[PDB]
């Protein structure tokens, strides 16, 4: 069962996480224009959202 | 005076060898040897001449030198190099293990030679300079450029740019590991000087007044969580200890020797320096989780080292095993375990270098790095196996080995001061023992017809055999006789006991 | 098979030397027989343990 | 108030760079001289270096309403004046190989520096739009120089309806605070309604999209992959160098960036820019796309100091220094990669994959890419390690945990995409003002280590900056 070492993997996992969510938001980048601007919409609602609520 | 010197020797060095790299290319190899010859000097020099049988109750600052310099003042930071009596055991350990590194590098020539040797020159003279600091930001500096120049050797050298698990697995663990935790530490020390600067109204980065900052319990405790993190990651410890077999494993054997010999050193040396002086009660609390986690570390490393199939990875897996007992070590409140802890580090680094010079000399003899493939090897080599069994004797608690005296005080002072968690801490022994003789059946006892590569051996030459020579016979002294080491380290222990007693 | 067998005696063997130097300080044999009777006025349990696993 | 003798003094760096748009546009009528043009804008930009030490002979003093003078503006000048100047130099070997009018580019970059050392002086509302749009004209127009490639054009109709939309943005919002408040005048704003913060929000919106924040980076990667390198110079560094000073001198002054409803949504934007620009870094072998990557993550660094600028006085020094070495690591590694295409060769070949070898083909500039890209990292020996240092410092200081973890575990990630590049440069390989070109960044190699090494000179020039 020690044949592979267990914890040095276990504490790998941030590695995996980060690489798997770095690749999922290069995904989310389009470079459609069009989105570019929703996203400055969107960052907009936010942010007077977030300063609403305070 | 000499700190100074003797910290910039290593920077000179790889200055100079790189100057002569374009006046020839023998030079960097007769160059480095000399340099590290200076350096044990001055530290020999240091044991010497200075009074290393000082006051055992003259406080807790002591030191035989003392440098100090304006770095930045805005902060208090300082060039406060200062030299004690167990701080001057490490750099001559170093300075030895530096020539080790040094020689088995001999008759290594390549595209570029004068680049590694100013690297390998950089980072021993990191492990100095961490050895010698006294102020927390010169500690963390050097703590972390001794870090960088290793990741150049894992990369540029653990294979020269054909496999590509030489750098994204290997070299990458072991940046990431230690750096985030160096982070961590950092904002623990501009935790600790911030509620100084609330309690007194001076920016000071020194270690004397920091010693004692006024703290509400519950706020010093997060802070010592905070430097044991930085102090796990560096020396094995049961949580985070991944980034050992691969580096070892990958990196050249010269190169393994600084990563196991003597950086394995300098966390445990920030345990007993560091850790313990400023945050008495929090260790106080902090001590049972210390010896949970000092079993676990020595039991699980001795039944992966006995798992394991190759050789690299199964002495890096004695590592940590061997580092338990000293956890154990320093979170308990006995001189003598202290003391034990000492010999037992040194024997430690004295052991493990041998047999990694040792493993990776076989490798290029053979060509062939799987233990279980070869066997038999007794009747071909003349002198690799014979010295070969008496590291692998030396490593578990054999008598007249260093190891065994080591182990065996942290052991009575453990048991003076706590019964049930020593008393499993003693079987670590008998695993030593049969991972000890797994790796000796399964490497030289058997038939040489266990792979055709066994078959057609190479000699050895004389200088490996000269240092390796030197280690068994010292490796036997420190063993037999190491009364003068710990009349060395005698007042520096003691300081660090009574303030931890004395302070709670 | 003999090795792993004689160090398992011999962690026997030195866990009652850590009983022996916790009890009664010295580990000189006459040493320690004219000085185990002045220790032991009050509590004998724990001699048992030394000298069983001594044994 | 008049125009005194003080003002004029004041207003040297705007005089001088002014002169030399119309001597180089009237020299551009005459002869037509790509010599004769590049020496003449250099020349000018070397007589504004010149000059700002008449201006520190000068103290704080105000111009005009629109404008305030303080030393702290005198190293924003600086920085900006060297960026000019590094852009002019890395040009020259790129349009040698240009086929036509290749004498256009000196007059833009020239605009570029009139916005950003008018960026550097603010005091009122009206001067920010001045001089973010002055700089915005040539970017508009300088990403969009030798359009005959295929995505330079491309490149430049995405900035440039993008930078319209946020100039839109923010004057949209400067108005909506200007209703409650009786002036515009950065000290006279403020004197919490819903209608002031909420113009402010908009001018945060119209400001993150230049400062390349968490929801407006989209532009980054792609006009950096479009833009010429020489273009590239330019648009990393003196441009958001230019327009951070009056991000932060806004909320120096105005008492509503006091209050902690604006504070927590930059330090929100702060907090995702870091980990938004971090992940999606590591996949890219691109070069210009990697150094565009690395733009968002290091104005986040910059935002979770200014977050803290309002606790504690360290937090000046901070942003200067981590904008200082922000500097010369930008211009030495987009140096270097302008540096390759030392011919005009159409589309620039550069990728993370064509960077293998490097050190066997021109060994001394593979080494100022690694110096440079270390120092981007955080690695010690390098001037990014010590602002990297105050940051952290501010962080601890004003007690944003979260923040400087953000940092802390930032720099976790980000370290594995520098360390590839850099050892990318050592695999098995598969004219005169060149020369200058090179001096420029190995001189900036020099200065990175020396600086990183030895960090109190610096230190002293910003301590004497500092109001």
């Amino acid at each position: 069962l020690l044949k592979r070492d267990p914890l040095n993997s276990m504490m790998n996992i941030p590695a995996v996480l980060s690489r798997f969510a770095g690749k999922g938001l290069l995904l989310s980048e389009n470079g459609y224009l069009r989105w570019y601007v929703a996203s400055m919409s969107i960052g907009a609602v936010v942010v007077l959202a977030l300063l609403m609520v305070l | 005076m000499l700190l100074p010197w003797l910290i910039l020797i290593p920077f000179i060095g790889g200055f100079l060898c790189w100057q002569t790299e374009r006046f020839g290319v023998k030079v960097p190899r007769w160059i480095a040897l000399i340099t590290m010859g200076l350096t044990l000097a001055l530290s020999l020099q240091l044991w010497l001449q200075g009074g290393y049988s000082l006051t055992q109750s003259a406080g807790i600052p002591q030191w035989q030198s003392e440098f100090d310099m304006p770095w930045i003042p805005r902060f208090g930071i300082s060039i406060h190099l200062a030299i004690d009596g167990l701080s001057l055991l490490m750099v001559v350990l170093t300075g030895l293990l530096g020539v080790l590194a040094v020689l088995c590098s001999w008759k290594e020539i390549e595209k570029y030679q004068g680049f590694f040797h100013l690297n390998l020159m950089w980072i021993l003279g990191g492990v100095i300079g961490v050895f010698l600091a006294i102020d927390m930001f010169l500690f963390f500096f050097f703590w972390e450029m001794m870090l960088v120049p290793m990741y150049f050797l894992i990369a540029l050298w653990g294979h020269k740019a054909s496999d590509g698990k030489t750098r994204i697995t290997a070299a990458t663990k072991f940046f990431i590991y230690t750096q985030a935790s160096g982070l961590v530490m950092l904002i623990a020390i501009l935790a600790l000087v911030f509620v100084h600067y609330n309690a007194t109204g001076v920016w000071t980065f020194n270690y004397e007044e920091l010693l004692n900052t006024p703290m509400s319990s519950g706020v010093e405790y997060l802070l010592m969580l905070g430097f044991f993190i930085a102090f796990a990651v560096k020396m094995p410890v049961v949580p985070l200890h991944g980034w050992l077999p691969d580096a070892h494993s990958q990196a050249p054997t010269a190169g393994s020797v600084d990563l196991a010999g003597i950086l394995l050193k300098t966390a445990a040396y920030g345990l007993l320096r560091f850790s313990l002086p400023l945050f008495p009660n929090a260790s106080a609390e902090f001590a049972p989780i210390a010896m949970w986690l000092g079993v676990i570390g020595i039991f699980y490393g001795a039944w992966m080292a006995f798992a394991q199939t190759d050789i690299k990875r199964l002495i890096a897996y004695t590592s940590v095993s061997h580092m338990g007992f000293v956890l154990i070590a320093i979170y308990t409140g006995s001189q003598l375990a202290y003391q034990g802890a000492v010999i037992q580090m040194i024997a430690h680094g004295l052991s493990a270098a041998g047999l990694f010079i040792l493993c990776g000399q076989l490798y290029e003899r053979i060509h062939t790095r799987d233990m279980r493939m070869m066997g038999g090897l007794w009747s071909k080599m003349k002198w690799l196996p014979a010295l070969s069994l008496f590291f692998a004797v030396a490593t578990l608690g054999m008598p007249g080995t260093g190891n065994f005296v080591g182990e065996f005080m942290i052991l009575f002072g453990s048991f003076q001061v706590v019964p049930v968690i020593t008393v499993i801490s003693t079987f670590g022994l008998v695993f030593a023992s049969v991972y000890s003789l797994a790796m000796l059946h399964r490497a030289y006892f058997g038939k040489a017809k266990s792979q055709i590569a066994s078959q057609e051996l190479p000699g050895m030459s004389l200088r490996e055999l000269f240092m390796i020579l030197l280690l068994v016979v010292l490796l036997v002294l420190l063993g037999f006789y190491p009364q003068p080491i710990l009349d060395t380290s005698h007042s520096a222990i003691g300081n660090i006991q009574q303030w931890f007693v004395n302070s709670v | 098979k003999a090795f792993v067998v004689t160090r398992v005696g011999d962690v026997f063997l030195a866990f009652a030397l850590f009983i022996l130097y916790n009890e009664l300080g010295t580990l000189n044999f006459r040493e320690m027989v004219e000085l185990a009777p002045a220790h032991f006025a009050d509590g004998n349990n724990m001699l048992m343990w030394a000298t069983l696993m001594l044994l | 108030m008049t125009i005194t003798p003080q003002n004029l003094i004041a207003l040297l760096p705007l005089l001088i760079v002014g002169l030399t748009v119309v001597v180089v546009m009237l020299s551009i009528a005459w002869r037509r001289n790509h010599f004769l043009n590049a020496t003449l804008s250099v020349i000018g930009l070397n007589a504004a270096l010149v000059s700002l030490w008449f201006v520190g002979q000068a103290g704080a003093m105000d111009v005009t309403p629109l404008m305030r003078v303080d030393g702290f503006a005198m190293l924003y000048t600086g920085l900006v004046l060297l960026a000019s100047l590094a852009t002019c130099t890395f040009a020259y070997p790129w349009l040698e190989g240009y086929n036509d009018n290749k004498d256009e580019f000196y007059l833009l970059v020239l605009i570029a520096a009139l916005g950003g050392i008018l960026l550097a002086n603010a005091n009122h509302l009206a001067s920010l739009f001045l001089g973010i749009e002055l700089i915005s004209l040539p970017l508009f127009g300088l990403v969009g120089y030798a359009f005959r490639q295929k995505r330079s054009l491309e490149a430049s109709i995405k900035y440039t309806i993008l930078s319209a939309a946020a100039s839109s943005f923010l004057l949209f919002g400067m108005a909506l605070v200007y209703a409650q408040s009786g002036d515009l005048s950065f000290v006279a704003l403020g004197k919490n309604e819903p209608l002031l913060l909420a113009g402010f929000g908009l001018m945060i919106v119209g400001l993150g999209f230049k400062l390349s924040l968490v929801p407006f980076h989209l532009w980054t990667p792609d006009v950096y992959q479009g833009a010429p390198a020489p273009v590239s110079t330019f648009l990393a560094t003196a441009s958001k160098i230019a327009i951070f000073g009056v991000v932060m001198r806004l909320f120096l002054y105005a008492p509503v960036g006091d209050s902690e409803a604006i504070r927590v949504v930059l330090a929100i934007i702060a907090f995702a820019s870091i980990i938004f620009g971090n992940l999606m870094a590591l996949s890219q072998t691109n070069i210009k796309r990697l150094l565009g990557y690395s733009s968002i993550s290091h104005l986040g660094y910059l935002l979770v100091a200014l977050i803290a600028l309002q606790t504690g006085e360290m937090s000046m020094e901070a942003v200067g220094v981590y904008l200082a070495g922000y500097l010369f690591s930008s211009l030495g590694a987009f140096g270097v990669v302008s540096l390759m295409s030392s011919p005009y060769r159409g589309p620039d070949a550069d990728s993370l994959f064509s960077y293998r070898g490097l050190f066997w083909h021109r060994p001394i500039l593979a080494a100022v890419m690694t110096v440079m890209m270390l120092s981007l990292a955080g690695i010690p020996m390098t001037l990014g390690f010590i602002g990297k240092f105050y940051v952290l410092a501010v962080g601890v200081q004003a007690h944003l945990w979260w923040l400087v973890g953000a940092v802390v575990v930032g720099s976790a990630i980000g370290l594995y995409y520098y360390l590839r590049v850099a050892v990318s440069l050592y695999l098995h390989a598969p004219n005169w003002q060149y020369s200058a070109g090179g001096i420029v960044v190995l001189i900036s190699a020099l200065l990175v280590l020396v600086l990183g090494v030895w960090p109190q000179p610096l230190i002293s020039i910003v301590r004497l900056a500092m109001p």
